[PDB]
C-alpha cells in the first residue's frame, strides 16, 4: 500500500510501507504540522522544495522526534532510507545526486536548503541505522580515487594554513552541524585532549580566558568568543588543525574507507605552514585507530606552537590613527602578516629594503612565504609593516591612471597589498625564540612523529625535499618550518599532478584558489574538498562532489594548454605536409596568413598572387571609396585565381563611411553567391549587437577581429560566448611590428588573457607584431615564448606576416621603396618603445590623420611629419597660425625639398 | 593639416608621381621589429611564405616525430573534423548487417549535425567530403551544400549505404515513403574517379516510371576548405532531359533542337 507525505504543491513523493499503517498514520500526523507553510514557490529555508527534500526531512522527523519504541523507529527509518536509496539516487551517492539537484531549473533550491534538508537528514538516518559502520558495503565506487589508485590520474593532497578566512570557526560550526554523526567521535576527544591533558596542566595559563569548551560552542553560537579571541594563536592553531582533520574524516566516511585506504590512492600530501603538521598524519595514518592516535598528536603539536608562540611575541594594539588609516585605504586591521600580490619579486625586494634601512635590526620585515611569482606575504611588526604600506601607497596607480591610452611614461604600478588575518609573525625572527622551548616540550610527551611509518612522501616547505628521507627529528623539523623557515611554495609543489585536493580551512578562499594561477595551464584541477557549492560553471577549481563519482567518464580534468594546442603535422595522400593547427584546420591551408594592409594588399594582382601560393589573405577596404570599384576589384581577384578559392575582406571600424557601403556590399555579394569567405574588422572591436549582424546576416565562414586593448579582448569573448559555433578569429597585434599601435606591451595582456581566451573553444588566436622568418615565430606556434616569464606553454593557432611581405615580387610597392625597407634595420621585441624619441634603425612614429601613433620608415618626409606634429600640428586654434607665420619661409623650403 | 596628412599612402606604390622619384619624401609604413633580414628583395610570394612553412615542418619532424617522416598521420584530404564519437543519436535504427547499413530515422528531429556524421563516417573518402562539406563551388561561387537538403533527416526516411566502410564502390541510397511504399528517392555513387554522381529520382511521372536527375560533381582532395565542385558544363540540359521525360512520356524522344 502507498503513503503520501505531500507539502503544498508537490504531492508526488510516495513511499510504500507495510499494511500495518496505524504506526505510519500516527507518524506523519505530527510531521504534517512539523514543517512550515508554503512560501509561494518554496522560498523558505526550513521548507522542502524538491521531491527528495520532502522524503529526507520526513526521515529527519522520525529520527530526531523519536516518540515510539526503538524497534519501530529503527524500522521506519530504514524504510524511508531504502525507498530513497533505490528510487532517487541509484548507484550514485548523495552529494553527487545533490550536485545535479542544486542546478535544477524546474526546482529552484539553494545551498542552505539542500544542506539542511537533504544532506544533514540523510546522515542522521545513516547514524541510527548501521551504528558503528563496520558492514554493509553500499558505498559506490568513487571513480576519481579509483583512477588515482591505478591509472593516469595521480592525486595530490594539499592542506591550508592560517589567514585564509577570518571567521574560520564557522567552518567547524558548519561541518559539526551537517555531519554531526560523523565528526563527533573526534571533536569530543580533541576537546578532551586539549582541556583535560594540556590546558589544565601547562606551566601557566591566563591566555585561555573563556575556556576551551569546544562542543558547547559549536551547537550554541551565543557561547562562542567573537572573532578576536578565536583568531588568537593559542586557540587558532589547534582549531585549524581540527578543521582539516575533520575534512579528512568526513571524506573518508562518505566513501566508507579507512584513512589508509584513501592513502594509497594518492601521493604528495604537503601543507602550507600550519597544515604541514596535518600533512604528516595523513601520510602516516593506517587505520581508523592509527589515525586517531596520530591525529591527537597533531592537536598536541599545534597546542604547543600556539601557546609558546604567544609567550614570545604577544599580541599588541596599534594607535587607532594607524588602524583607521589602513582600514579606510583598502586594507584590513594591521596584523603581523601583510600579503603583497601582483607585484614582481625584484621590485618588492627593494621596497622592503628601502624600509628596512630606516629601522632597527629587531624591527625588520622579512619575506616570510612565496606563494607564487606575483604572490608573496611579508612578515614583521605590525607598526613596521604599516611602514612600507605607506611607501607602497605612493607608488600605486589610482583607478583612472590610464596607461592604456598613454604608453609607458608613468611609473605607477598596478598591484594590491592587504593585511592577512593572522595574529602572529610566522616564519620570521620574531617567533624563532620559541623553538627550543617547544622541542624540549614536545620531548616531554610522545609527540615525536615516526619518520618511517609515513608511506606517502611529504614535501618540505622550505626546500621542497621529501620528509621521509630526512635525517633528524621530524617533529623538531616541523616547528622549524613554522616558526623561522621561509615557506617556498613553488618548489614545495613542483610535482606532476592531474588533480589536487585541498582540505583547507578556507574552502573557496583556501590554498586552492589562492595558488591556482601558479599552475594554470599545465593540467592540474584543484578540488576544494570541504564545501559542496554545486554551482561551478567555470572550470578553474572543482568542488567536493568531484572527489567521488560513479562513472569514470565524468571526471572533469584541467586544460593542459601544451597538450591540447600542440602543433602537429599531417600528410595528405599526395605528399603535402601541413602543420595541423586550429587555424590551419579552418582554412585547409598553412597556419600563416597575410592581413589587410592598406597600401599593399589593395591591389587585386597581389592578393591573387598570395592566394595562388596556398595562403590566406584579405584585400583591404581602406584603399577603396565606392562599392562599385571595390566589387570590380574583388572580381579581379577571382579571374586570375583558380576556382574554389576564397578571399577575405578587411574593413576599418574607425570610419562609419566605409561601413555604410562595405557591410551591405558583402551581404549583396554573399546571397548572390561569391567566394568572399572572411571579414576582419580592423582598428576596433564592434559591439555585441552590431557584431551579430555580421555573423548571422552575412554568409561569412569566419570573422576576423583585431583587439588592441585588454577590454577589447574581453569584448571579443562576449561576442564568442554569444554563439559558440562560429569561428571568431582573434588577431592579436601588440605595439611593436604593426603600422598602428595597441598602445601597450605585446605579450603582457595575452599573458593574462590566455586562460580566458582558450575557454572559448571557437576563438582562434593569431600572433602578429613583426615576424619574418621560421625561427622568429616558432616559439609562438609551440608556446615556448612564455617560458621566459615563468609561465606555462601558451601556443598560438598560427601567425600573420605584415611588413615582411611588402618587399615581395608581386607586391605593387615601388622598387626604390622596396630597398628602403631592406636598408631599414630592425629592433628586438623589447626595445620598440623608443620610436617616439629616436629613429630605431630608421623607424619613428607620427600622429595619424585622426591622431594615432602610426609607424613609418624614418625618411625625410616623415621627419618633417614628425617635426610639424611637435611644433605646429599639436597647438591650439590661436597659437597655430603665428607658428605657421613664424616658420612660413622655413616650412616651404622643407615641403619643396 | 588637411593638405599635409591626407591620402598619403599611395606614393610608395608608384613613385614616378612624386617629385624626382625621391623615395625619401614618401611615407612607408613599417613596424620596428622584423627588418634585419630583408636583403633578399624582389622574391616571389610562394618563396617568402613557403620557406617559413617548410622551416616549421622541418623543425617539427626532428622534434615530435623523432626525425622520421613515416610517423606523420597520413590523411586523404585536409580540413576540419568535428567530434561525434559516441553513437547515441536520438531517433535512429542503425543496423550494420554484413556491408549494408540501414539508417531508418524513427521519430522527432535528430541532431542534423550528428546525422551527417553517421551518414558519412569513420574514413576520409569522397563520401565524407561530400556529406560534411560546408561549401559547394558553382564555378567560383560558394553556395550551400546540396547534401544538407537532399539528405536532411525527415520523418520515416531511410538510407542504405552499401560498402561505405570498405572502398570506392560505395552506393548510398536514400529511400522515402510515397503512397505507403518505399521508393528510391536519392542515390549517390562515385562514377570514375574524382567524380561523384548524385541522382535525385521522382516516381510520380507522366508514364508512371521513375526518372532520375543525374547531377555530377568534382572532388579535389588538394583543397579542404571547398573540396566539392559541381560540373556545370552541361547540367542545364541534364535538367531539361529530366523534365522532358517527367512532363512528357519516355516514349517521345527528348527534343531540344526547336526553333
Ligand atoms: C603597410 C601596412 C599597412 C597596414 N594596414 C592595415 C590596415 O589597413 N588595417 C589594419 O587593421 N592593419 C593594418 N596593418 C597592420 C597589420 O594588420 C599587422 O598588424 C602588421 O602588419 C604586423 O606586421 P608584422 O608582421 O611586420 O609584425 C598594416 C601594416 C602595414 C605594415
Amino acid at each position: 500500500r502507498p503513503l503520501v507525505l505531500n507539502h503544498g504543491s508537490i504531492e508526488s513523493t510516495i513511499l510504500i510501507p507495510t499494511t500495518e499503517y496505524h504506526f505510519y498514520q500516527t507518524l506523519l500526523e505530527g510531521f504534517r504540522k512539523s514543517l512550515p507553510q508554503v512560501t509561494e514557490g518554496f522560498a523558505d529555508d526550513d521548507e522542502p522544495s524538491s521531491k527528495a527534500e520532502l522524503l529526507m526531512k520526513f526521515l529527519g522527523y522520525i529520527v530526531q522526534s523519536g516518540v515510539s519504541n526503538q524497534q519501530e523507529q529503527l524500522a521506519a527509518a530504514k524504510l524511508v532510507l531504502n525507498e530513497f536509496e533505490s528510487r532517487f539516487l541509484q548507484g550514485l551517492n548523495l552529494h553527487s545526486y545533490a550536485a545535479i539537484l542544486l542546478k535544477s531549473e524546474t526546482f529552484p533550491t539553494t545551498l542552505l536548503k539542500i544542506k539542511e534538508n537533504l544532506i544533514k537528514n540523510y546522515y542522521l538516518g545513516r547514524a541510527l541505522v548501521y551504528l558503528p559502520g563496520q558492514r554493509g558495503l553500499v558505498y559506490p565506487p568513487s571513480a576519481l580515487l579509483n583512477a588515482g589508485k591505478s591509472g593516469s590520474a595521480q592525486i595530490y593532497a594539499i592542506f591550508g594554513g592560517q589567514g585564509n578566512t577570518d571567521d574560520y570557526f564557522e567552518e567547524l560550526r558548519d561541518i559539526y552541524h551537517i555531519y554531526q554523526g560523523l565528526v563527533s567521535d573526534f571533536v569530543t576527544k580533541a576537546q578532551l585532549k586539549l582541556q583535560e591533558l594540556i590546558r589544565t596542566t601547562p606551566e601557566t595559563d591566563r591566555i585561555y580566558t573563556q575556556g576551551l569548551d569546544l562542543i558547547n560552542w559549536l551547537e550554541n553560537k551565543d557561547k562562542t568568543p567573537d572573532q578576536q579571541q578565536l583568531l588568537s594563536i593559542p586557540m587558532s592553531c589547534p582549531l585549524i588543525c581540527v578543521i582539516q582533520l575533520c575534512h579528512y574524516i568526513v571524506t573518508c566516511r562518505i566513501l566508507g574507507i579507512t584513512p589508509g585506504q584513501l592513502r594509497d590512492s594518492l601521493k604528495g600530501t604537503t601543507g602550507h605552514s600550519q597544515g604541514l603538521v596535518t600533512a604528516v598524519v595523513v601520510s602516516s595514518a593506517d587505520s581508523w585507530e592509527s589515525f586517531e592516535k596520530l591525529a591527537l598528536q597533531a592537536v598536541e603539536f599545534m597546542f604547543y606552537i600556539g601557546v609558546r608562540g604567544l609567550q614570545t611575541y604577544p599580541n599588541t594594539s596599534l594607535p587607532p590613527s594607524i588602524v583607521q588609516d589602513s582600514e579606510e585605504n583598502a586594507e584590513g586591521t594591521p596584523s603581523p602578516m601583510l600579503s603583497v600580490r601582483d607585484l614582481s619579486y625584484d621590485q618588492l625586494v627593494k621596497f622592503v629594503n628601502e624600509t628596512n634601512q630606516h629601522l632597527p635590526e629587531a624591527k625588520h620585515i622579512d619575506i616570510s612565504l612565496i606563494n607564487g611569482p606575483r604572490n608573496v606575504v611579508l612578515t614583521g611588526p605590525p607598526q613596521s609593516l604599516y611602514g612600507l604600506n605607506l611607501n607602497l601607497r605612493k607608488a600605486k596607480a589610482p583607478s583612472g591612471l590610464d596607461q592604456a591610452r598613454i604608453p609607458f611614461s608613468e611609473r605607477k604600478l598596478r598591484f594590491s597589498n592587504r593585511f592577512l588575518p593572522i595574529m602572529s609573525p610566522f616564519h620570521s625572527h620574531l617567533l624563532s625564540p620559541s623553538t627550543e622551548k617547544i622541542v624540549a616540550d614536545l620531548k616531554k610527551a610522545g609527540v615525536e612523529f615516526s619518520q618511517s611509518s609515513m608511506k606517502l612522501p611529504v614535501f618540505d616547505t622550505y626546500d621542497g625535499k621529501d620528509l621521509r628521507s630526512y635525517s633528524g627529528s621530524i617533529a623538531a623539523r616541523l616547528v622549524e618550518c613554522i616558526t623561522k623557515l621561509r615557506v617556498n611554495w613553488e618548489l614545495s609543489t613542483e610535482f606532476n599532478s592531474t588533480h589536487v585536493l585541498d582540505f583547507g580551512p578556507g574552502g573557496a578562499s583556501g590554498l586552492g584558489v589562492l595558488t591556482h594561477r601558479n599552475k594554470e595551464g599545465t593540467g592540474s584541477r584543484v578540488i576544494v574538498a570541504g564545501v559542496l557549492d554545486a554551482e561551478s560553471e567555470d572550470s578553474e577549481f572543482g568542488y567536493k562532489q568531484e572527489i567521488f563519482e560513479s562513472n569514470e567518464k565524468a571526471i572533469k580534468y584541467a586544460p593542459n594548454w601544451l597538450k591540447e594546442y600542440k602543433p602537429k603535422l599531417v600528410k595528405t595522400s599526395a605528399g603535402k605536409i601541413f602543420v595541423d593547427t586550429k587555424f590551419s584546420r579552418l582554412l585547409g591551408r598553412a597556419p600563416l596568413m597575410v592581413p589587410g594592409m592598406t597600401p599593399t594588399t589593395v591591389s587585386p594582382d597581389f592578393v591573387a598572387a598570395t592566394l595562388n601560393a596556398g595562403f590566406h589573405t584579405e584585400i583591404a577596404g581602406g584603399g577603396y571609396f565606392a562599392p562599385s570599384i571595390m566589387k570590380a576589384a574583388l572580381q579581379r581577384v577571382i579571374d586570375q585565381v583558380t576556382p574554389g578559392t576564397g578571399v577575405g575582406i578587411n574593413l576599418i571600424y574607425v570610419n562609419p563611411r566605409m561601413l555604410q557601403w562595405g557591410i551591405p556590399m558583402i551581404k549583396e555579394l554573399r546571397e548572390q553567391g561569391f567566394p568572399i569567405q572572411s571579414l576582419s574588422i580592423g582598428a576596433g572591436v564592434p559591439s555585441l549587437e552590431v557584431a551579430t549582424e555580421y555573423i548571422e546576416t552575412l554568409g561569412l565562414a569566419h570573422l576576423g577581429l583585431k583587439p588592441g586593448s585588454i577590454d577589447a579582448v574581453n569584448q571579443v569573448i562576449t561576442i564568442a560566448k554569444a554563439h559558440p559555433n562560429f569561428p571568431i578569429v582573434l588577431q592579436w597585434t601588440g605595439g611593436r611590428g604593426g603600422g598602428h599601435h595597441s598602445f601597450e606591451d605585446f605579450h603582457q595582456p595575452i599573458l593574462q588573457m590566455y586562460s580566458k581566451i582558450r575557454k572559448c573553444k571557437n576563438i582562434i588566436l593569431i600572433a602578429g607584431s613583426g615576424f619574418g622568418s621560421a625561427e622568429d615565430t616558432y616559439p609562438y606556434l609551440t608556446g615556448s615564448w612564455s617560458h621566459q616569464f615563468s609561465y606555462p606553454s601558451m601556443p598560438f593557432d598560427g601567425v600573420l606576416f605584415g611588413s615582411r611581405v611588402m618587399t615581395a615580387k608581386e607586391a605593387k610597392t615601388s622598387p626604390a621603396a622596396k630597398q628602403a625597407i631592406a636598408d631599414c634595420t630592425g629592433v628586438d621585441n623589447s626595445q620598440w618603445e623608443n620610436t617616439y624619441k629616436k629613429p630605431t634603425g630608421g623607424i619613428i612614429t607620427v600622429r595619424s590623420e585622426m591622431g594615432e601613433p602610426i609607424h613609418k620608415i624614418a625618411t625625410r618626409g616623415v621627419m618633417l611629419w614628425k617635426e610639424l606634429d611637435d611644433t605646429i600640428f599639436t597647438l591650439p586654434k590661436n597659437k597655430m597660425l603665428e607658428a605657421i607665420a613664424k616658420k612660413k619661409d622655413y616650412i616651404i623650403k622643407k615641403l619643396n625639398a | 593639416e588637411f593638405f599635409f596628412k591626407k591620402d598619403s599612402l599611395w606614393q610608395s606604390e608608384d613613385l614616378e608621381a612624386v617629385v624626382g622619384e625621391d623615395v625619401q619624401r614618401t611615407c612607408i609604413l613599417h613596424g620596428p621589429v622584423a627588418a634585419q633580414f630583408s636583403n633578399k628583395v624582389d622574391e616571389p610570394i610562394k618563396d617568402i611564405l613557403e620557406n617559413i612553412h617548410k622551416g616549421h615542418i622541418k623543425s617539427l619532424v626532428k622534434e615530435v616525430y623523432n626525425g622520421d617522416e613515416s610517423k606523420i598521420p597520413v590523411v586523404e584530404y585536409f580540413s576540419s573534423v568535428d567530434s561525434f564519437s559516441d553513437t547515441a543519436i536520438e531517433g535512429v535504427k542503425i543496423e550494420r548487417s554484413r556491408n549494408t547499413e540501414t539508417f531508418t530515422v524513427t521519430s522527432g528531429n535528430v541532431d542534423n549535425q550528428q546525422w551527417f556524421d553517421l551518414l558519412a563516417g569513420k574514413e576520409l573518402s569522397w563520401r565524407r567530403a561530400f556529406i560534411t562539406a560546408a561549401r559547394l563551388v558553382q564555378g567560383t561561387n560558394f553556395v550551400s551544400n546540396p547534401a544538407h537538403s537532399v539528405l536532411a533527416p525527415s520523418k520515416d526516411l531511410v538510407v542504405k549505404i552499401e560498402n561505405g566502410s570498405d572502398a570506392k564502390k560505395t552506393v548510398l541510397t536514400a529511400f522515402q515513403r510515397v503512397r505507403g511504399k518505399y521508393v528510391p528517392a536519392v542515390s549517390l555513387k562515385s562514377i570514375g574517379d574524382l567524380k561523384i554522381k548524385l541522382e535525385l529520382i521522382e516516381t510520380r511521372t507522366a508514364d508512371k516510371s521513375a526518372v532520375a536527375l543525374e547531377l555530377f560533381y568534382n572532388y579535389k582532395p588538394t583543397d579542404g576548405f571547398a573540396p566539392i565542385l559541381e560540373v556545370m558544363e552541361g547540367r542545364n540540359t541534364s535538367i531539361k532531359n529530366f523534365y522532358w521525360k517527367l512532363w512528357f512520356g519516355s516514349s517521345v524522344p527528348v527534343d531540344l533542337d526547336f526553333d
